């Protein structure tokens, strides 16, 4: 499998999916922290929200990191086995 | 809203399952889902 390109390319569209959730779900959750419809700030405190924040770009940049890599990947099978084809003509 | 909190930290956890499903599909990475775990679990411990 990663021998079979068209399958690399569809798992990176999976990470991509697992990216977008995982964004939408950061999204989510600052705005639950900020806590809003007066309501004052006996919402989620200013250094969780900064932890939380980080680890929710970390999670996406190692999920985006995932995708490029198997995109790069396919890429790089496909590059071979072209220039392979073509040696042997 | 404390209620909200915790569902959408439960959510999140099944999101981070769905990953490591996917990980093992994919078949020395296993600092990815180690890494991977540790920001979750920092979601999942701010939120309880």
């Amino acid at each position: 499998f990663m021998t079979d390109p068209h399958a690399m390319r569809d798992m990176a569209g999976r990470f991509e999916v697992h990216a977008q959730t995982v964004e939408d779900e950061a999204r989510r959750m600052w705005a639950s922290a900020q806590n809003i419809s007066s309501g004052m700030a006996e919402a989620t405190s200013l250094d969780t929200m900064a932890q939380m924040n980080q680890a929710f770009r970390n999670i996406v940049n190692m999920l985006h990191g995932v995708r490029d890599g198997l995109v790069r990947d396919a890429n790089n099978y496909e590059q071979q086995e072209q220039a392979s084809q073509q040696i042997l003509s | 809203h404390g209620a909200m909190i915790r569902a959408q930290a439960g959510l999140l956890e099944a999101e981070h399952q769905a990953i490591v499903r996917d990980v093992l599909a994919a078949g020395a990475c296993q600092e990815f889902i180690t890494q991977l775990g540790r920001n979750f679990q920092v979601i999942y411990e701010q939120a309880n």
